[PDB]
């Protein structure tokens, strides 16, 4: 019994209209709306007994909602505000009391995208030192100079994703604190056996999959727009 | 607010077990939810509990409801390092599509994982681009040693963290630090933390 | 033979405002009413509480109390669910209660009525629509089902609470359901003789025209009316050409005077 | 929708210038909603007690008003009612 949320992340001007979209083929006539902030439950927003039928919840102010089908059930901020930036999750039910959740999208509505940039990624080829102490090897990736701190980091064996073996920063760090503008960096390991790493057959890429703009949002800057994008990093593995 | 939980936050040694307390005033109370949501991510249900003095078990989650006290615990037995996440309660008004669910703001798990055959060592990893830049991988500490940021402000030290080879069994800590110049060096990189004796540094 | 009645009723004006009152029957006694300004539910009777202790009580009040509050927000969402469906004003009424019969035995029941109109029963385990209803009431009735919890509540209420509570009150209220108060009878004339009779109790009783011995057969009885005082009042009419009056009587049998028939000559 | 029903009737025999209990039965209306007044010459009397209101078998309501009165040879007395289900207020006079 599934719920799909559409985006999962999003980046946000103040007074622009974001939508956020939440789908579920279930056949459940009734869906939900909630956002969740630190400190705060859960508090439900708008939700829907059926097609055409919206039904403001507990603070409904700011929101506007959709259900133009069954399967469909729609947030809408008309003139989105920085207080709106939360990670908000869709559910669905039938006539019983179990709520099924999507996973969530975060959205981040900023005063202004001119600070707006792409992350560039590196991969770190593991030390010839460790590999004969540990009988592992570790690769390091690195997501640096980007601008709002909303990138996923995955690694990518063969065209397949690994998560044995993996760890990425809790939080990224600031690489200027000083700043209220300030550029992000996010490292992340790849740790594998020795045997794995010396395999020339086996090609490693740390992918960032960035946020930001859309070919929708306007841009003056005369640098290359920032567009939500991935920016990856390859290695071959080698004897 | 009508849904309360404590400890607020935790911080456990692996193989210990905790204690998760959920306080309501609902009314009515039809159920009882408490969810696992992993930083980031979706609400996982752990387990529901209906009747009026209700135990329920799953795994190595146990849990009870008393709805005369209205109050929930959830014991997690033998803490596993996968527990770290925030715990959520949530209580339903019917039993059915009619009722509202009145959330708890959450109890945060931090589950601290038994390193068990310590190696300190600190090593050099190259760009695949670049022969010229460098990053300084401190790796396989023990989980009682602190990594603190360094005094320069052009250079970067990420915080610990512990990734699991599952296959093998075998976990390691480790924390990564670079500078944007070119005369930094790794026996340099971690001056400002303690760090063990053993502390292999290579050549 | 005694029906015990709980009366609901509720009045949905807008998806705001709104108000919930009920009254309870034992027969034509009222044993309890609860105001939609009351928090409890009060005593009509000394006896209301009947057998049960202050604690049964005190458990069984605070299920209603949670009740009324539920009730009114779950049919301020059925209304949203079905919406543009049904529109307020809103008009609900329960009806509650059993009939007591000689040694065990009773019925229970529990209909509920919309916009004046019998549509919904409890019958055995589940809601159930009944015959003639509007289709749209079966997702309401889906939902009300889907809630295993009040309907386990409710079975309890019906099949045991009812009918033990009752059984109770009949022991506690036996004095006032017994009760003998006399009929007081007088007379008048419009232009038709009229026979006043008031204040009896209970409500079986007999009123006819006479002359003499004869029975006068154009008598036309009214409805019992009730007295503030928890007594009855009805009249007889019967049509006299102009003249007639001479000789004319309102004889008035009822339980209360034991054989001393009531003879009032005009 | 449906009309009320009013009648006003003594709770003793009327006699001049000797307290009694007058009366005033409303039943068969629908919606619940009602404004009755007593009345001693068109003016609203003051103490007018009200029974709860409740309904019979055929889910129609019915509610009992009455009031203390001493009735006299030169004074009449009415129910008047308002309900959704008319136009203009009925008023009802007694009459012995
Ligand atoms: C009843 C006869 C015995 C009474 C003996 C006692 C004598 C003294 C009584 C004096 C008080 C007078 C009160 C009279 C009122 C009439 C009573 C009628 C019985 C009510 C039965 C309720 C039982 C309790 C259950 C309860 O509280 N449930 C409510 C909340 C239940 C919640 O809490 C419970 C725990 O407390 C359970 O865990 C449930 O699972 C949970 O959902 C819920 O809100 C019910 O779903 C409301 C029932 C309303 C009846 C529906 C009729 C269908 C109408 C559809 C119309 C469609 C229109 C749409 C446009
Ligand atoms: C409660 O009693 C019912 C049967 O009694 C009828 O329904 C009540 C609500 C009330 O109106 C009574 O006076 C009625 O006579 C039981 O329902 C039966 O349950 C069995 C098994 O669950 C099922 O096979 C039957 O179909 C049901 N009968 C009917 C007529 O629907 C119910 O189980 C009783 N519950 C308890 C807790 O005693
Ligand atoms: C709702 O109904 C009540 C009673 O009829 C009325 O007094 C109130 O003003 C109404 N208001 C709205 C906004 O519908
Ligand atoms: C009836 O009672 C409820 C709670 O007691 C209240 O919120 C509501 O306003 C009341 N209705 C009226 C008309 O007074």
């Amino acid at each position: 019994a599934a719920v799909t949320q559409s985006p999962r992340n999003k980046v946000a001007v103040t007074g622009g209209k974001v939508t956020l979209s939440c789908n579920q083929t279930n056949n459940h006539n009734n869906m939900y709306w909630y956002r969740q902030d630190t400190g705060h439950g859960l508090r439900l927003i708008h939700y829907s007994y059926g097609a055409g039928s919206t039904e403001k919840g507990d603070i409904p102010d700011g929101y506007k909602a959709s259900r133009p089908s069954q399967e469909n059930f729609s947030l809408i901020l008309e003139l989105a505000t920085p207080s709106q930036t939360s990670v908000y999750f869709c559910a669905s039910g039938d006539e019983g009391y179990t709520q099924y959740f999507g996973p969530g999208t975060r959205l981040l509505v900023l005063e202004d995208l001119r600070n707006v940039t792409p992350p560039k990624v590196s991969l770190f080829e593991p030390s010839k030192a460790e590999i004969s102490h540990t009988q592992k090897a570790t690769l390091v990736c690195l997501a640096t100079g980007f601008y709002p701190d909303h990138v996923e980091l995955s690694w990518w064996v063969n065209g397949k994703e690994v998560h044995s073996g993996v760890c990425t920063d809790p939080q990224p760090l600031k690489e200027q604190p000083a700043l209220n503008d300030s550029r992000y960096s996010l490292s992340s390991r790849l740790r594998v056996s020795a045997t794995f790493w010396q395999n020339p057959r086996n090609h490693f890429r740390c992918q960032v999959q960035f946020y930001g703009l859309s070919e929708n949002d306007e841009w003056t800057q005369d640098r290359a727009k920032p567009v939500t994008q991935i920016v990856s990093a390859e290695a071959w593995g080698r004897a | 607010t009508q849904v309360e939980q404590s400890p607020q936050s935790l911080v456990v040694r692996q193989g210990e077990n905790c204690v998760l307390q959920c306080n309501y005033s609902v009314t009515p109370d039809n159920h009882l939810r408490w969810f696992k949501q992993d930083t980031g991510k979706g609400l996982v249900s752990l387990t529901v509990l209906v009747d009026q003095k209700d135990k329920t078990s799953n795994g190595r989650y146990s849990a009870t409801l008393d709805k005369d006290a209205k109050h929930s615990t959830l014991h997690i037995t033998a803490t596993l390092l996968d527990d770290t996440a925030t715990y959520i309660c949530v209580v339903g008004d019917r039993g059915s599509a009619l009722g509202r669910l009145h959330f708890g703001a959450g109890t945060q798990l931090i589950v601290i994982p038994d390193i068990q055959n310590p190696d300190p060592a600190v090593y050099q990893l190259r760009d695949s681009k670049s022969s010229d830049k460098s990053v300084c991988l401190f790796t396989d500490f023990d989980s009682q040693t602190n990594v603190s940021q360094s005094k320069d402000s052009d250079v970067y030290i990420t915080d610990k963290c512990v990734l699991d080879m599952r296959s093998m069994d075998f976990k390691s800590n480790s924390a990564v630090a670079w500078s944007n110049k070119s005369d930094f060096a790794c026996a340099n990189a971690f001056n400002n933390s303690i760090i063990p004796e053993d502390t292999f540094f290579p050549s | 033979n005694y029906t015990f009645r709980c009366l609901q009723m509720s009045s949905f004006a807008n998806r705001s405002w709104s108000r919930t009152d009920s009254v309870v029957w034992l027969g034509d006694l009222q044993t309890h009413r609860w105001s939609n300004d009351s928090a409890t539910i009060s005593f009509t009777k000394p006896w209301s509480q009947g057998k049960l202790s202050n604690q049964q009580w005190e458990k069984l009040q605070h299920m209603f109390q949670v009740y009324r509050v539920s009730f009114t927000r779950d049919i301020q969402e059925l209304v949203k669910m079905m919406s543009p469906k049904e529109d307020y004003p809103i008009e609900i009424q329960l009806s509650a209660g059993c009939e007591m019969y000689p040694g065990n035995a009773s019925e229970s029941f529990l209909h509920v009525a919309f916009q004046g109109k019998y549509v919904v029963r409890f019958w055995g385990t589940s809601w159930q629509t009944v015959p003639g209803a509007p289709s749209w009431l079966d997702l309401p009735i889906k939902v009300l089902n889907a809630d295993q919890g009040t309907s386990a509540t409710v079975q309890m209420l019906l099949n045991d609470t009812c009918p033990l509570f009752v059984r109770g009150l009949l022991e506690a209220g036996k004095s006032d359901l017994e009760k003998q108060e006399k009929p007081v009878a007088w007379l008048s004339s419009v232009p038709q003789l009229v026979c006043h009779v008031s204040g009896f109790y209970p409500k079986p009783v007999w009123v006819m025209w006479m002359r003499g011995d004869q029975e006068q057969q154009g008598t036309h009885r009214g409805d019992f009316l009730p007295n503030a005082d928890e007594t009855w009042y009805l009249q007889a009419t019967l049509d006299v050409e102009a003249g007639e009056e001479a000789g004319l009587a309102c004889r008035v049998k009822h339980s209360s005077l034991g054989g001393q028939d009531i003879i009032l000559y005009w | 929708q449906k009309t009320p029903q009013i009648q006003v009737y003594s709770r003793h025999p009327p006699e001049n210038g000797k307290p009694n209990i007058l009366n005033c039965y409303v039943t068969q209306f629908h919606p619940p909603h009602i404004e009755i007044q007593m009345l001693k010459n068109g003016k609203k009397i003051p103490k007018v007690e009200m029974s709860d209101m409740s309904f019979s078998k055929d889910w129609s309501f019915y509610i009992l008003a009455h009031t203390e009165f001493t009735p006299t040879e030169t004074d009449t007395y009415a129910c008047r009612v308002k309900h959704a289900s008319m136009a203009e207020p009925k008023t009802v006079y007694w009459d012995r």
